[PDB]
């Protein structure tokens, strides 16, 4: 009866999808959103008592998306499509910085709100497609420290090319760092992450 | 109008109080809530009346009761001078005269460091106006009292000195350009604004010290800390006499016999010539400082008469009248000192039946004594003083004794056998010494940090237009905590109602309280006791028995002793032990002089205990004569005045604890008898605002918990107060 | 703004007296365990050390360092202290002077005195240390416990630190929390 949360971060860089619009394998935007859909759907497929939340960090904002198994996931799907369309209709480090700030405060809110035995684990994942710049060193650092001081594991995945601050996030917090070349292979390895690295990081891998 | 910051407020109160005492030309009784700097407000508003003139003649003589407080008054009005001297811009001159006579006198090294005051001033005046008035010019004989002659020079001249001076300002000026305190005191009395000196100087009819010219149009005088008015007047006009003193007087009479015999013409022909000049015209033979060195007026509103020298023709027969007086007087003394008596007119009238002449040489013995040595001008004042005492006594007994009493008490006053015989001649009219001070002046102001029952003003008897208990709120949440300690648990006898020291379980509960008191309370504690002899008993049962060492486990005792030296030693140790790491409690006696002047401020000694009840011990017969003459006033008084003076001693002792608002004040009455006695004598504002919500029968340990709460909540905060 | 704090705890028989958790050293010790943990939670760039005032002495108990487990193990061992003898501020300030004369003075040097507000029993006049440490610029802030001692006030006013006395153990936490943040 581990009241387990999972929180996810998705990039929303139109420059990065313009990079990923001239490619040969050509996974789409909706392909990665379906990937994250499947991540969340898999973790809620794990048990009822697991909850979950996803953001897509907008250039100008950050709006979160969170949800009879099939219908729960379908409501999630519809919410996800709707705000993903909102992001595609309303559009670098600011995006994801302010999003992870929103994230921690939403973990605070979800922790403060619904606790019964006050039992919990607030695990979070992060997917960043492109680079994360050091124009806000203090903010990113501060957020990683607040994440450690809230006892929260931060896992991470990079798609295109490595950034410093994400690697340092991984190092300080205690969650793994990931980067796979082939992209649907990376999607199914995120599935391997959400299963093993979320539940039973113990004897796994 | 001098606020210098925003006030308690007190100037909001005393501004209106003083405007009421100055519109209506009247006496007035003020009351100080002890955290007030009464000194600041009084001196300020008085100076405000100095620099204005709705009345053109404007004075202030201001007193106090201790030689340090004189200096304290000085410095604080130096501060007052400074502030709106700067603010008002252009400076108009000033003078405040600290007129200290006795021990603050002489710059000659031969004279100065002999310890006492009176005798050494006799050496001074014997040198100045007895050796250098008789041998008026000599090398060796007239000694170098050179700056008296400098006074001669600048008393012919007119300087203008600067402002109000310290005591040591005038000694440093002694060195430089302001030389004698006495004679520059004279020249500066010729014109001064504010003159501050001791309360005992102004009301003393042993030697009535005329301060100023009694110019009765307008004159303003303020009595500071004015609690013990009755006892000052009484002890200033009572006269005590010992048979040892009488035998020194008999030796002195034989010495004067020798001096009369060895002088055959010259000073006696001087006396004959000058006495012919006095018969031809009534003249003051010594206009200079000799009458100040004389017993000036043992009877002040009574005349310097016309029928002077009534029963004497020459010296040695009047000397024989004094010989008859002493021999018949020691005869009187032995035959009365058989058994103690109380009589005002019986002794004087029976002596009028025994001694030949009645009521005129009795009325002139003082002046004729002093003048018949002034024509001799050889006898040293130290060798002569008990005869001065005697003639002063006979003058008093002559002209006064109808409200006075005679009481003659040759026995134990806590002592061994009849080897110390002695009498006392006191007033009981407090009026007969303060009535001068009322009738002379425009207005005096009796100031008190303590005078709560204003129904015992009529011991002074007089008339009094401004009489209100001063109310001043304390937004520094609670400046006090009275906490009266009667055991519920160990079944209190903390009052000494068995006897003074007939039991000691009393004292063992006291020591329980003291040890837990020193456990909690920091910074030394000021432990008022009952009597010297009860403190002797207490300390004996403490340092003998189980108690004392655990107190000595914590802190250090400064036990007073009956000198001024031990006062000095324990006081120096108290301040130097409380400004360091250690507590070191003082334990004293309430009527011992340590109360007056010391001012235990918040830096040290911030939790004042009364132990017992400060009543004067209730069986003595002087007090019975006192209460019978006041049963001739109000008839209920037989216990009422006892409770009155117990309370004025109590609050005078306890209410030193606080200097400001921002200040820490515990006051704890280890007593039983304080229910209605402290709903009388503690200040009515203090009983209403701070006292005994439910605290009357506090067990010590409850007292300790109240103390912990109080100390902890006075040590927790501070920023915000009555910004007024 | 790097700090070099020697916490000076007291071991008089004021640690037999209650108004706190069963002995005052228990509350004070437990909230010093919190203080170490939060002082490395906030200040890794600084260094601490326990000095226990005991039997008119002071005893250095843990060196000036940045290794928390030694400090907390020292606390664990100082749990069961009998607390013999009235204290002494003089020895604590002497130890602080000795070990802290040698550190570089481009940095703030406070010293936390957790004194039980018992009688300041010293063999030598601490007023002279209050003279010296002014010029030395070693700062000193003092938390008494259940009383205001005058000498600690003069200490905390010439040195330039902060003094406080405490009723609620919640309030004790309030003041340790205040001293966490680095004073200028
Ligand atoms: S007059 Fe002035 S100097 Fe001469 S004796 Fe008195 S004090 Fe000493």
């Amino acid at each position: 009866d581990e009241l387990n949360l999972l929180v996810i971060v998705v990039d929303a860089n139109p420059i990065w999808w313009g990079k990923q619009a001239l490619k040969e394998s050509q996974f789409t935007l909706s392909k990665c959103i379906d990937a994250v859909m499947v991540l969340g759907n898999s973790h809620l497929f794990m048990n009822r008592s697991n909850k979950l939340a996803v953001i897509a960090s907008h250039i100008q904002e950050s709006r979160f998306l969170y949800p009879g198994k099939y219908e729960l996931l379908t409501s999630a799907n519809e919410v996800i499509v709707e705000e993903i369309k909102d992001l595609m209709t309303k559009s670098t480090e600011t995006l994801l910085a302010g999003s992870l700030a929103k994230a921690l405060c939403y973990i605070h809110r979800m922790n403060k709100e619904v606790k019964d035995n006050q039992e919990m684990k607030s695990r979070i994942l992060v997917i960043k497609a492109a680079e994360d710049s050091a124009l806000q060193y203090m903010n990113f650092m501060n957020v990683i420290f607040a994440a450690q001081k809230q006892n929260i594991l931060i896992d991470a995945c990079v798609l295109d090319s490595d950034s410093g601050l994400l690697q340092q996030a991984c190092d300080i917090t205690g969650g793994l760092y990931l980067k796979v070349p082939q992209m649907p292979s990376l999607l199914q390895y995120l599935l391997w992450v959400f299963l093993p690295d979320q539940d039973q990081r113990s004897q796994l891998i | 109008y001098f606020p210098y910051d925003y006030i308690y407020p007190e100037q909001f109160s005393y501004m209106r109080e003083l405007k009421r005492t100055l519109d209506a030309k009247g006496h007035g009784v003020l009351e100080m809530p002890s955290g007030t700097g009464k000194t600041v407000s009084l001196l300020a508003l008085i100076m405000a009346y100095q620099r204005a003139y709705p009345l053109e003649v404007t004075k202030l003589i201001y007193c106090s009761r201790t030689v340090p407080e004189i200096e304290k008054v000085i410095e604080e009005l130096r501060k007052l001078l400074n502030f709106y001297e700067k603010q008002e811009g252009e400076k108009l001159p000033f003078l405040g005269l600290a007129l200290s006579s006795r021990k603050n006198l002489c710059i000659h090294p031969e004279v100065t460091p002999l310890r006492f005051g009176k005798d050494v001033d006799g050496k001074c005046h014997s040198l100045t106006a007895s050796y250098v008035r008789a041998q008026y010019q000599h090398d060796t004989s007239l000694p170098h009292c050179r700056f008296y002659e400098e006074f001669d020079a600048h008393g012919r001249e007119v300087p203008l000195p600067a402002g109000i001076y310290n005591l040591d300002d005038l000694k440093a000026l002694g060195r430089r350009q302001g030389w004698c305190p006495y004679f520059l005191a004279r020249y500066s009395i010729l014109h001064a604004n504010v003159v501050v000196y001791s309360y005992h100087y102004l009301l003393d009819p042993k030697i009535a010290d005329l301060v100023s010219k009694e110019l009765a149009r307008k004159a303003v005088v303020v009595f500071d800390e004015a609690h013990n008015i009755d006892n000052v007047c009484i002890d200033s006009m009572s006269v005590n006499l010992t048979r040892r003193t009488l035998d020194r007087c008999q030796g002195n009479l034989e010495t004067l016999q020798k001096t009369v015999l060895r002088i055959k013409e010259t000073d006696e022909q001087r006396l004959r010539d000058e006495y012919r000049r006095l018969v031809e015209g009534l003249r003051e033979a010594s206009a200079a400082r000799e009458t100040d060195a004389h017993l000036a007026n043992p009877v002040l509103p009574d005349e310097v008469l016309q029928e002077a020298v009534p029963g004497s023709i020459r010296t040695a027969e009047h000397f024989l009248g004094f010989l008859r007086r002493l021999l018949e007087y020691v005869k009187w003394r032995l035959r009365v000192q058989h058994v103690v008596q109380e009589s005002p007119p019986a002794f004087l009238s029976g002596l009028a039946q025994r001694v030949c002449i009645q009521r005129k040489p009795l009325r002139f013995c003082a002046e004729r004594l002093r003048s018949l040595l002034h024509t001799l001008e050889i006898t040293d004042l130290a060798d002569f003083s008990p005869l001065t005492l005697l003639a002063n006594f006979a003058t008093l007994v002559s002209t006064y004794a109808k409200g006075f009493t005679i009481i003659i008490e040759p026995f134990d006053d806590r002592t061994p056998t009849i080897a110390n015989p002695i009498l006392h001649f006191s007033c009981m009219d407090a009026s007969l010494a303060i009535k001068p001070v009322f009738e002379r002046f425009q207005s005096v102001i009796i100031t008190s940090g303590t005078l709560s029952p204003l129904d015992i003003y009529p011991k002074i008897l007089d008339f009094h237009p401004v009489t209100m208990a001063t109310f001043t709120m304390t937004l520094a949440r609670v400046c006090l905590c009275p906490m009266i300690i009667g055991r519920g648990n160990d079944q209190v006898a903390i009052s000494s109602k068995f006897e003074t020291r007939e039991d000691i379980a009393v004292i063992r509960n006291y020591g329980n309280l003291l040890l837990e008191m020193s456990a909690v309370v920091p910074d030394g504690i000021v432990a008022f006791f009952t009597s010297y002899q009860y403190m002797e008993s207490t300390v004996a049962s403490w340092y003998e028995q189980g108690i004392l060492e655990n107190i000595q486990r914590n802190k250090l005792l400064f036990i007073e002793t009956q000198d001024g030296a031990e006062t000095s030693v324990a006081l120096e140790k108290y301040q130097e032990a409380c400004e360091n790491g250690r507590g070191a409690i003082l334990l004293s006696v309430a009527r011992g002089k340590v109360s007056e002047g010391i001012d235990f401020v918040h830096h040290y000694g911030r939790a004042v205990i009364m132990f017992g009840v400060p009543y004067v011990y209730t069986q003595s017969r002087i007090l019975k004569a006192r209460l019978e003459y006041l049963r001739d006033q109000f008839q209920i008084r037989e216990n009422d005045f006892l409770t009155f003076d117990a309370m004025r001693h109590a609050a005078q002792c306890v209410g030193r604890a606080i200097r400001g608002k921002t200040d820490y004040g515990l006051m704890v009455f280890a007593d039983k008898r304080f229910a209605r006695g402290d709903k009388r004598g503690k200040l009515p504002r203090w009983i209403q605002e701070h006292l005994t919500d439910a605290n009357l029968n506090l067990t010590v340990d409850e007292g300790v918990q109240v103390a912990k709460y109080f100390l902890r909540q006075m040590a927790q905060p501070f920023h915000r107060e009555d910004q007024l | 703004m790097m700090r070099h704090l020697y916490v000076v705890v007291d071991g008089s028989r004021t640690m037999e007296d209650q108004d706190l958790k069963p002995n005052r050293l228990t509350c004070t010790l437990k909230l010093l365990e919190y203080f170490v943990e939060e002082y490395f939670d906030q200040n890794p760039i600084s260094q601490i050390g326990i000095i226990v005032t005991k039997s008119k002495r002071a005893e250095k108990l843990t060196e000036l360092s940045g290794n928390p487990r030694k400090h907390i193990t020292s606390l664990k061992k100082a749990v069961d202290m009998t607390c013999h003898g009235e204290p002494s501020l003089y020895n604590s300030l002497s130890i602080a002077m000795q070990t802290l004369k040698h550190m570089p003075g481009h940095t703030s040097r406070e010293v936390l005195i957790i004194f039980s507000s018992l009688t300041t029993c010293d063999p030598s006049n601490i007023y002279d240390l209050i003279k010296t440490l002014k010029a030395a610029k070693i700062r000193v802030s003092v938390i008494g416990l259940s009383a205001e001692v005058r000498v600690c006030t003069v200490l905390a006013r010439e040195t330039g630190g902060t003094y406080h006395v405490i009723l609620d153990e919640s309030h004790y936490k309030e003041l340790l929390t205040h001293h966490v943040s680095p004073p200028p």
